[PDB]
């Protein structure tokens, strides 16, 4: 999910913009 | 720098990249 995405891990534009509306 | 985004530097980051269209968790 995002936290583990995002969070614990590092993520890029493209991954965080996968979550938006 | 730190590029880990957690709690309300999620968020922002969030409200940041994906507008007032939103974010879905």
């Amino acid at each position: 999910g995002i936290v583990e995405q995002c969070c614990t891990s590092i993520c890029s534009l493209y991954q965080l913009e996968n979550y938006c509306n | 720098v730190n590029q880990h985004l957690c709690g309300s530097h999620l968020v922002e980051a969030l409200y940041l990249v994906c507008g007032e269209r939103g974010f879905f968790p």
